[PDB]
């Protein structure tokens, strides 16, 4: 957490920073996009 | 297995209107507050 | 069915067959993900 790394998904490609948040995905549901088709949060597939 | 039974009833095939139903989840995208 | 080979009957209940159309729809989310309304174009 709190590094710039690079997250290998099963479907998504790309780098960020991972670290906390305060919202609260479905329980289906794995991604999360902004306005402009922009991912900026996704959900751990290890732990909920 | 080839018996038909003999409490069938045959109905015209009428239809019926539907309101705002049929809405589903295309993907598995979250978003909050928007209309895409 | 239910019984009280061709002497079964059915109880008490109804369900509808539609048809899908390759249409365009609106998605309006919520804070919890749940969607409120639908616009069919």
């Amino acid at each position: 957490k709190n590094k710039c790394v690079n997250f290998n998904f099963n479907g998504l490609t790309g780098t960020g920073v991972l670290t906390e948040s305060n919202k609260k995905f479905l329980p289906f549901q794995q991604f999360g996009r902004d306005i402009a088709d922009t991912t900026d949060a996704v959900r751990d597939p290890q732990t909920l | 297995q080839c018996v038909n039974l003999t409490t069938r009833t045959q109905l015209p095939p009428a239809y019926t209107n539907s309101f705002t139903r049929g809405v589903y989840y295309p993907d598995k995208v979250f978003r909050s507050s928007v209309l895409h | 069915l239910h019984r009280s080979s061709s002497g079964w009957t059915a109880g008490a209940a109804a369900y509808y067959v539609g048809y899908l159309q390759p249409r365009t729809f609106l998605l309006k989310y919520n804070e919890n993900g749940t969607i409120t309304d639908a616009v069919d174009c």
